[PDB]
């Protein structure tokens, strides 16, 4: 009798866990745990964990855009996040989060692909961030999202030059350089249930016994990237503008703990 | 120790040895069986155009009137006598699947296996829950047929306490068209063992005890004067089928007699393998006649 | 899911209408199905629907590195899709057999036979070289596929059109549509299938059969051939004995049922050129 | 370089009316129920075939009617000068599966070993011309060899056509030239096909030509074949007693 | 499979120094070598050992080296465990005992002292000889593994890669010239391409060449990698079961004494071979 | 040890099984049609005298010549051996006094039309048409053994042909 | 290309291949040394069973999926995934692989079968899930003992536990047995060897090995060596299950 | 209290005895699982030894039990079930059970109907007697009129009440649906 058995903690304004209906859990970072990687970023968010390890490689680019470095993402839900899951390929919500990532990393604009260009038509870096998700408790997409910009402020790369002799280029694994980053897009999740009761942050079950999800990219200076509204009972505007303020709120939360992260280093 | 490597050398076909040259009527399909009034065709053949048409490769038998073929090579077709030895395969609510040398999974209903002793009253649900524990899945059974049915399949029973489960013995899998068709498959040897030879290609070959049906295992050794006959009795058969001769008492116990003086390993080298083998076929033929 | 069950009255009645020489609709034997032919507004796209069965086939083109066997002439990538719509059977990853004979067959029908010039679309005899590939897809399934995808192929790989590019030394210049007019392909004779189907282990044979035949048949005989009368293909499927004659005159039937065909595709082309130059998108012909 | 000579010859030294000597032999692999070897030239096809016996994992497909044919193909990395990969599961060996497998179920009378698997096998060591057929017929020994009815030997070769004539089973050389090759597989004692094969452009009035020539070698086959089983069926029978 | 009692009778043999066979715990069985099976390849073999038969090809190919090593070749193996050995093979069934040997395989020869490949190098980082080993499963008879490896020793032996000159010139034209002498083609030391060695333990004792009605009686088994020198190449453990640390020395000693023997005799039988010719026929499969 | 005759003539017990598997391997049903074999088999399970002894027509006789030829061969192949047995009597030991009653009942007829031809009693016609039904089950389980099927579909039809009313009713104490 | 994954570069190079510079190497140190080691159990909490291993630059996760339902033929099974992270070592490799993993796989399922006593689990399959995070040194053997771990916190039953211990050999002019070493000392080294155990009973489990060279006597002394390490390391992970226990009976 | 380790051993066969998670080897008992131990003592004096793992330490319906559960797939022979409560202690462990057709309703009639007694989708409550043997199915039955079902959902959203032994109505609207009512 779940449904049931939650609807009543929904109307004493609460949760059977403690939250309030409009805040979310206990969210930690961890940057620079990993040395193999070039950037890493562990996130979790009480029982939800997160990791990203941004590799940074050489490739040649395509004949539209020379000047582009790719940044590749890809989710891992290995079956060690939760029994959902089997060994073997992709499923779908591994693959659906992919495209979520790339969207966003292609929307944002938090990174210029032209400042991945070493030698334009001959070489160009490929940021490869994979991310891997080891507990699904819910709420997976922000968790990933917010991963993914820790590393990448993470990463510093070296510096390369090329050799006009040689016709090759030589790198310089001492002598480096951060990546710089103009948005630093936050994702706000919300779980819709029968007409108007929006939750925040739903863990597992919540989001099995849900009649919709949502979720929301907010930019710093009060812009969207993304508007994830896979299906639902509907919404009007009146419940929107709500979410995005608290979206707004999140980003401003989510920024504070990044910059106080990246300065205790 | 001892390894040892050497190439292959080139058959010598025809099998000259002997010179024989048959009496019979060898055939392969397509080939035409004598097309007159009225004559019934049997296993190995079938009807085209009014015209008699083989379908296997082997020899042709006419009985009185009725046109069969024999092959050289099949598998176990089930008739209603015949012993039987068997690997079970599986455990089925009502029965077990068993595995012959058959184009089919054998079949032992759960009414067919003997109890032990003569406790006999009836099968209830303990009897089917120890179908399990007293048979297991992998084990050797002894049995004669029951019957065939007309989707292919045998099902097999137990008439006595001599057939049911195997002791530890040892085992081989030969063509079933290299046994005699002849009776008493159960041989007990004077060299010290006994022998089961299935009308399939699934021979067993147990050490003979003294006091003279399978429901207590005698996981007890085996004294080596009585392991070393074992052994050389599988290497012999297997040196008769790699030699296509039958297979009965007359054929082991002298091809045995002869492997004697070659010790118990030196006898599956191709050379010593076909000097036994001729030796036991020109005494079995001399004698004999 | 799974197809529904054939009727053994079904089974039946078509065996003795087929003993009496009578088809369903109401056509003899030696006769298709009316084959339409339309276009889309992109060149190098074709729905051709005979009856029932409409199969789309879509023309794309592509530059790439060349194989270092042939450096001189280009590549070719055919591929046929089975869409759950056309029938509910047609599962992704199940009913490979289908997909593995259709595929070879028409991969086999237009690129051994030399149907195009992969040649002429040589750009960097070394470096870089076309590819053009050729998607097929199935929509409604009703008897007669090969058939189908094979005047979709060629009615798109005739209806097709290049974006032009200019060559100096090793400086190659792409352009688009809007800046030059895209050149056609290079064809230089258009084979079309034609399948026979045999009943009663060779006694009856049919042309274009529907669905039930094709499960109430144990053979089918596809044979390619051009407005010239050269065997392109021929395939047996089915496991059935046929004999000579037979093959004869199901050849001697697949040259005037290619002509026929032929001459109709050449129809629609000149009716969609006709349109774009009075403006309008479409090109439509009819058997 | 050339593929017929003025005079009539072929490069290997053969007219076009002829073929290489098939050696063969049945019983290679005795921990099977059926087993054979064939050498067609420099080709080199081995087939098995295990048993009518149960099947496994019934996944509802016993036919209860008939038997249940199962034929797989494999031509090994090395066969080829050029090294390939994948061997299974690529496009074109499934097709040979089919192929061997709406034969086999025409020949093999399957009407008496019903929800039963005949698994055929058959792996190409050495490939120069001709490699569906010396696995056609690899396969006919084999199923020979198991004792399995069938209606008769399925006979399978290739032949081609070359400056106006017809060439009997093709080699790598004329089947790498692109000229048209029509393989085939028919049961000799109707003078039925049961598969025809054709892969390239050529007229219609040159096909009855190139039709009774792979025929004919067809044919030829079937008498280097029967005389091979023969000789295995008199050998083994002397054997027994 | 088996069943119980026929075990107790195994292990009880094994025990008392007798097998079905009636042979020790220290003896191989004839296995019939043959090489030079293929044409079509640059070397190739065949073993039988007892009802195992393996066919092995080797082709030399020419690649692009690999960029940590420019400066020689390298060695790949592929293995076609076609179901003709049990039917239970097919196109998925088989790549887990075709990837295990294959890597088995890499593992024997990541030793930079087997084959030495600066010897398959003609212009580094330019070009270099590739040699594609393919193995062929046909049965599965038991001691899989040490027939596998006689088979890649013997078709190594029986290789011939062809002398190539590859010339440079200006303006990115290459040329490769060849030696239009099949009899002047080079040949690759083996004195150091190990034999694999498989000692299954059963009951209290370990034994070598399990057939597999014995296989199935064990519990362990220690692969084993020897040269004819003693050295010990690889050394891994394959089985559902445990192993005690003082019977792994035991296993180690007869391997060592085992691929002494066998190398020994390989070498004798091959040379032999060599010396007769085309005088042999090349009876194979026939 | 056995031969296929044998597991062919164990299938049968209702009558003389050597002469019926003779008769098979001799080729006579193989021929006939679904009555006449149901006659040749009255042949044997009936063994009652009637006064007058029957007049035959060719088709439903001819086929008794050859059951005679082979019941002859039978009693040579029994004198060699000496098994005290008489020719004349093992061969009249089987009356046809009722191919023609069987025939006419499995023609579909009423058993008025068939308690008339013979001047014999209505219990041994049931009697012997039981045991011939008897004897059709086993003559098809044979037939079902060598291998063939028209011979079993055709004792079948037979069987089918014979229980119509009243020769197979039921007992009232059961 | 593959079609359930993001479009990216047909190939793509690492950099250090077109370094200029000769690596450091280690060195000098106690050939008989063991790194510091954090082991905890209990870290996941959606599954039934789960475990963390840290050994220098080595962290490693395993989760075991409980019994699922899929005498000696209704005996259990376990199957084992192991699965490097992409972004572990000095180059990338796609998430499939199917080269190594598949080996270690094996290696991880024949050294833990024996210790599982899977009769007390028929007609059920463990799902074993091993994560390598971060690659360091000796990999396989962390592997085993975070998957012992992880069924031991599980609750599935056992004989006793799996401890692993990875060995290289010196390649100086006096080659000596280095225990427990490092990514480096393992790139630049002649022969690698990897033991493990259970040390109650003191059986091995699952062994493995390769060398550039060796001989007899050399792989007996690093087996030995490499018993003496598994033994020396039994405790902390003793200590870790103890800690998890006491944490759940905290929790009710 | 003290919590132990898949290999230590415990004590000898002499003073103790495996009772369960544990296993024996020469001359000692060693342990099987990681959890807490505890030596039972009957008035035997010989203690019975065991190791227990309490996050889901260990439940057992018996024969005269009451168990609720959940009907998910129903037939006109039998209806299959998910056990939740037994009793009414939860247990994650969701074992399946099974509800015969006769073995519905204490009058034992054959007149009785699945569809009219149960749908899939409720909630009932029922007596185990079968515990089962290859899949562990327990078979449940409802022969009392104080059994059955308790809660049920309407032809949609809408939960009914109880109104009679073989009825049932949904409070907003009016429709009378057939179940075999409980109490």
């Amino acid at each position: 009798e779940p449904l049931e058995y939650y609807r009543r903690f929904l109307k004493e304004n609460c949760r059977p866990d403690g939250r309030e209906l409009g805040e979310f859990r206990t969210t930690t970072v961890n940057i620079g745990s990993i040395s193999t990687a070039d950037g890493s970023a562990l996130v979790k968010l009480g029982n939800t964990t997160v990791i990203c390890g941004v590799k940074a490689e050489f490739a040649a680019p395509s004949t539209d855009a020379p000047d582009k470095g790719y940044v590749v993402p890809n989710v891992d839900l290995p079956p060690l996040c939760s029994s959902r899951f089997r060994s073997g390929p992709p499923g779908e919500e591994a693959q659906v989060a992919s495209q979520f990532i790339a969207d966003v990393i292609e929307n944002s604009q938090i990174i210029q692909k032209e400042d991945l260009c070493i030698s334009p038509g001959k070489l160009v870096w490929v940021l490869y961030c994979d991310l891997i998700c080891l507990d699904y408790d819910g709420n997976i997409l922000d968790a990933c999202t917010f991963a993914l910009l820790a590393a990448l402020k993470n990463v510093q790369l070296p510096e390369v030059t090329i050799n006009e002799e040689t016709a090759l280029a030589e790198v310089n694994l001492k002598k480096k350089s951060y990546l710089n980053i103009r948005t630093h897009p936050v994702a706000t999740s919300f779980a819709v249930f029968d007409d108007t009761l929006l939750i925040v942050d739903p863990t597992g079950e919540e989001e099995h016994l849900a009649t919709g999800t949502l979720t929301i990219v907010m930019d710093e200076e009060g812009k969207l990237c993304c508007l994830h509204k896979p299906g639902g009972s509907g919404l009007t505007g009146a419940k929107l503008q709500d979410c995005m303020s608290r979206a707004v709120t999140r980003h401003k939360e989510v920024k504070k703990l990044m910059d106080e992260v990246i300065k205790s280093m | 120790m001892a390894m040892e490597m050497r190439l292959p050398v080139a058959r010598k076909p025809l099998s000259e040895r002997l010179g024989r040259d048959t009496k019979k009527h060898l055939v392969v399909p397509g080939d035409t069986i004598t097309t007159d009034t009225g004559f019934m065709r049997g296993h190995g053949t079938y009807m085209g155009e009014e015209k008699l048409i083989a379908s296997v490769a082997g020899s042709v038998e006419r009985v009185n009137k009725l046109i069969c073929v024999k092959a050289l090579k099949t598998r176990y077709i089930g008739e209603v006598g015949d012993i039987v030895v068997g690997r079970i395969t599986e455990v089925q609510q009502k029965r077990w699947k068993v595995e012959t040398n058959s184009r089919l999974d054998s079949v032992l209903l759960l009414s067919s296996m003997n109890l032990p002793g003569g406790e006999l009253r009836r099968r209830s649900a303990e009897d089917e829950l120890a179908m399990r524990g007293f048979l297991q899945e992998g084990d050797l059974i002894s049995a004669e047929v029951q019957a065939v049915f007309s989707d292919g399949a045998v099902s097999l029973h137990t008439r006595s306490l001599k057939y049911g489960k195997l002791g530890q013995g040892v085992l081989v899998q030969v063509s079933p068209s290299l046994v005699k068709r002849q009776k008493t498959h159960f041989h007990d040897l004077p060299c010290g063992a006994s022998v089961i030879l299935g009308n399939n290609g699934f021979i067993w070959i147990y050490p003979t005890p003294e006091h003279k049906g399978g429901f207590i295992a005698n996981l007890e050794p085996v004294s080596l004067a009585d392991r070393e006959v074992i052994s050389r009795l599988r290497n012999c058969i297997i040196s008769l089928v790699t030699q296509r001769m039958m297979l009965y008492d007359t054929s082991i116990l002298y091809c045995y007699e002869a492997s004697l003086p070659h010790q118990i390993k030196d006898i599956l080298k191709p050379e010593i393998m076909e000097e036994i083998v001729m030796e036991t076929r020109q005494r079995l033929l001399e004698q004999e006649g | 899911m799974k197809e529904t069950p054939l009727s053994n009255c079904e089974r039946r009645f078509l065996l003795r209408a087929i003993e009496e020489k009578k088809r369903l609709d109401g056509r003899q034997t030696y006769d298709y199905r009316n084959i339409r032919i339309s276009f889309g507004t992109d060149y190098g796209c074709c729905i051709v629907e005979l009856g029932k069965t409409r199969v789309l086939g879509q023309v794309s083109c592509e530059l790439v590195s060349p194989k270092l066997n042939r450096a001189t002439e280009g590549i070719l990538f055919f591929n046929l899709e089975l869409s759950q719509m056309a029938a509910p059977a047609f599962e992704p990853g199940r009913q490979s057999d289908l997909l593995v004979k259709l595929n070879r067959l028409m991969e086999r029908c237009l690129r051994n036979s030399k149907c195009i010039d992969t040649e002429s679309l040589c750009v960097v005899a070394g470096e870089k070289v076309w590819q053009i590939r050729v998607d097929l897809h199935l929509l409604n399934h009703d008897g007669n596929i090969i058939d189908a995808a094979s005047i979709a192929a060629i009615v798109a790989l005739c209806h097709f059109r290049r974006p032009d590019v200019s060559v100096q030394g090793d400086e190659v210049t792409l352009y688009t549509p809007e800046e030059r007019d895209p050149v056609p392909l290079s064809i230089h004779h258009m084979p079309i299938c034609v399948s026979f189907a045999f009943f009663q282990q060779g006694t009856y044979l049919l042309v274009d059969p529907n669905e039930r035949e094709e499960r109430v048949m144990d053979g089918l005989l596809v044979i390619a051939m051009n407005k010239h009368r050269e065997i392109c293909t021929i395939q047996s499927s089915g496991g059935i004995m046929l004999l000579k004659d037979q093959v004869l005159r199901c050849s001697k039937i697949a040259g005037v049922k290619v002509a026929e065909i032929t001459e109709l595709i050449l129809k629609a082309l000149e009716n969609d050129q006709k349109v774009r130059k009075e403006g309008g998108k479409f090109g439509f012909a009819e058997s | 370089l050339e593929l017929l000579s003025d005079q009539g010859y072929r490069v290997d030294g053969r007219r076009a009316g002829e073929l290489r000597k098939i050696q063969a032999r049945m019983g290679v692999f005795a921990q099977a129920d059926g087993s054979a070897y064939i050498e067609q030239g420099n080709t080199k096809a081995l087939a098995v075939v295990y048993g009518p016996h149960e099947i496994r994992g019934s996944r509802a497909r016993a036919l209860p009617d008939r038997a249940l044919v199962n034929c797989q193909y494999s031509s090994a990395t090395f066969s080829t000068g050029e090294r390939k990969r994948r061997p299974h599961g690529d496009r074109k060996s499934c097709e040979m599966g089919l192929q061997l497998r709406q034969t086999f179920e025409a020949a093999i009378l399957t009407q008496l070993h019903p929800r039963s698997q005949i698994d055929i096998y058959v792996q190409v060591l050495q490939a120069d011309g001709g490699t569906y057929a010396a696995c056609v017929n690899a396969a006919t020994l084999a199923v020979l060899d198991a004792g399995i009815p069938m209606r008769d030997f399925v006979c399978a070769c290739s032949a081609g056509f070359v400056d106006g004539t017809a060439l009997a089973d093709l080699s790598h050389v004329e089947e790498a030239a692109g000229g048209p090759q029509l393989a085939l597989a028919l049961l000799p004692a109707s003078g039925q096909i049961a598969l025809l094969e054709m892969d390239a452009r050529l007229h219609e009035d040159h096909l009855e030509r190139v039709l009774e020539a792979a025929a004919q070698a067809a044919r030829d086959v079937h008498t280097l074949l029967d005389r091979v089983v023969r000789q295995h069926v008199r050998e083994a029978s002397i054997l027994l007693g | 499979t088996l069943s119980e009692a026929e075990k107790v009778y195994i292990v009880h043999g094994v025990q008392e120094d007798l097998r079905v066979d009636g042979r020790g715990c220290e003896d191989y069985r004839c296995v019939e070598v043959e090489t030079d099976v293929v044409s079509n390849t640059s070397g190739s073999a065949r073993v039988k050992l007892g009802h195992t038969d393996i066919l092995v090809g080797v082709k030399a190919e020419m690649g692009t080296p690999k960029l940590e090593k420019p400066n020689e070749g390298y060695l790949e193996f592929f293995v076609d465990c076609s179901a003709s050995a049990t039917p239970e093979f097919e196109g998925r069934g088989g790549d887990d005992l075709g990837t295990e040997i294959a890597n088995t395989l890499y593992r024997i020869f990541n030793n930079k002292s087997s084959v030495d490949l600066k010897t398959l190098c003609i212009s580094p980082r330019e070009h270099c000889w590739v040699l594609y080993v393919d193995v062929l499963l046909l049965e599965c008879g038991g001691n899989l593994f040490d027939a596998i490896s006689i088979a890649v020793k013997a078709a190594l032996f029986n290789t011939r890669i062809p002398r190539v000159r590859v010339l440079e010139d200006e303006e990115g034209s290459k040329d490769i010239e060849l030696s239009d002498d099949p009899y002047d083609c080079i040949r690759l030391s083996v004195e150091n391409v190990p034999c694999i060695v498989t000692l299954c333990k059963i009951g209290y004792r370990h034994v070598v060449d399990a057939t597999l009605q014995e296989e199935a009686c064990s519990l362990a088994s220690l692969l084993v990698s020897v040269t004819s020198k003693g050295v010990v190449t690889c050394m891994r453990k394959v089985g559902k079961g445990s192993l005690d640390p003082e019977s792994i020395f035991e296993m180690m000693e007869t391997g060592k004494r085992v691929g002494k023997v066998l190398h020994a005799s390989l070498q004798s039988v091959v040379h032999k071979e060599e010396s007769l010719g085309p005088k042999r026929q090349k009876v194979g499969f026939l | 040890v056995i031969e296929m005759k044998g597991r062919v003539a164990c299938e049968i017990s209702s009558a003389d099984e050597l002469l019926l598997t003779e008769m098979m391997f001799n080729g006579l049903f193989n021929d006939l049609s679904a009555e006449q074999a149901t006659a040749l088999l009255s042949c044997f399970v009936f063994q009652e005298n009637s006064s007058e002894m029957p007049k035959l027509t060719e088709q439903l006789a001819g086929p008794l010549r050859q059951m005679q030829e082979c019941a002859k061969r039978i009693a040579k192949v029994s004198a060699e051996a000496k098994l005290e047995i008489d020719e004349e009597t093992y061969l009249s030991s089987f009356k046809p006094h009722l191919m023609d009653v069987v025939y006419t009942w499995a023609t579909g007829a009423t058993f008025a039309h068939i308690c008339k031809m013979t001047d014999v009693f209505e219990g041994s016609i049931i009697r012997c048409m039981r045991r011939l039904e008897e004897l059709l089950r086993q003559m098809c389980q044979a037939a079902k053994a060598i291998g063939n099927t028209e011979l079993e579909n055709k004792f079948a039809e037979g069987i089918t042909k014979i229980k119509r009313d009243i020769v197979f009713a039921a007992s009232l104490y059961l | 290309g593959d079609h359930r994954r993001i479009r990216g570069p047909e190939e793509s190079q690492p950099p250090q291949l077109y370094a200029a510079d000769e690596e450091e190497a280690p060195g000098t140190r106690d050939p008989t040394r063991l790194r510091p080691v954090y082991a905890r159990a209990g870290l996941l909490s959606q599954a039934k069973g789960s475990a963390y291993l840290e050994a220098g630059g080595t962290k490693v996760l395993c989760a075991v999926s409980g019994p699922r339902q899929a005498p000696a033929a209704l005996r259990g099974r376990l199957l084992c995934d192991f699965r490097r992270a992409p972004f572990a070592g000095r180059r990338r490799r796609a998430p499939p692989g199917g080269c190594e993993e598949r080996e270690l796989a094996l290696a991880l399922q024949e050294a833990l079968e024996p210790a599982v006593r899977l009769g007390r689990y028929p007609r059920a399959q463990l799902e074993v899930s091993a994560l390598l995070l971060e690659d360091g040194g000796s990999a396989l053997a962390a592997a085993l003992t975070a998957a012992a771990l992880a069924l031991a916190d599980a609750g599935v039953e056992m004989y006793d536990l799996v401890v692993g211990c990875g060995l290289s050999l010196a390649p100086g002019p006096a080659p000596t047995w280095l225990l427990d070493p490092t990514r480096l000392e393992e790139e630049r080294a002649a022969a690698g060897l990897t033991v493990a155990l259970m040390p109650v009973l003191n059986q091995v489990a699952g062994l493995l090995g390769s060398g550039e060279g060796g001989l007899t006597e050399s792989w007996a002394e690093a087996v030995r060596l490499g018993l003496e390490g598994c033994q020396r390391l039994y405790p902390v992970l003793q200590q870790s299950l103890v800690r998890a226990a006491r944490r759940r009976g905290a929790a009710a | 209290v003290r919590y132990c380790i898949p290999g230590e051993r415990l004590c000898n066969l002499e003073e103790g005895s495996p009772g369960s998670g544990t296993y024996t080897r020469h001359g000692y008992i060693f342990s099987s699982l990681a959890g807490c131990l505890m030596k039972s003592s009957e008035n035997g004096a010989l203690p019975v030894v065991s190791v227990v793992r309490e996050t889901e330490s260990q439940l057992l319906p018996d024969v005269g039990a009451i168990v609720t559960c959940k009907v998910s797939s129903i037939n006109s022979r039998f209806a299959k079930v998910h056990i939740l409560y037994v009793g009414s202690m939860p247990l994650k462990n969701s074992f399946r059970g099974t509800i015969r057709k006769e073995d519905v309703r204490a009058t034992e009639k054959d007149k009785v109907e699945i569809y009219k007694s149960f749908r899939p989708g409720d909630i009932v409550l029922a007596k185990v007697i079968s515990l089962g043997d290859a899949q562990s199915n327990y078979l449940l039955t409802t022969a009392e009129n104080e059994l059955g079902v308790v809660v049920a959902h309407s032809e949609s959203g809408i939960q009914m009440v109880p109104i009679s032994w073989c009825e049932m109505q949904c409070p907003k609207t009016h429709t009378k649906e057939f179940r075999k009512v409980a109490r």
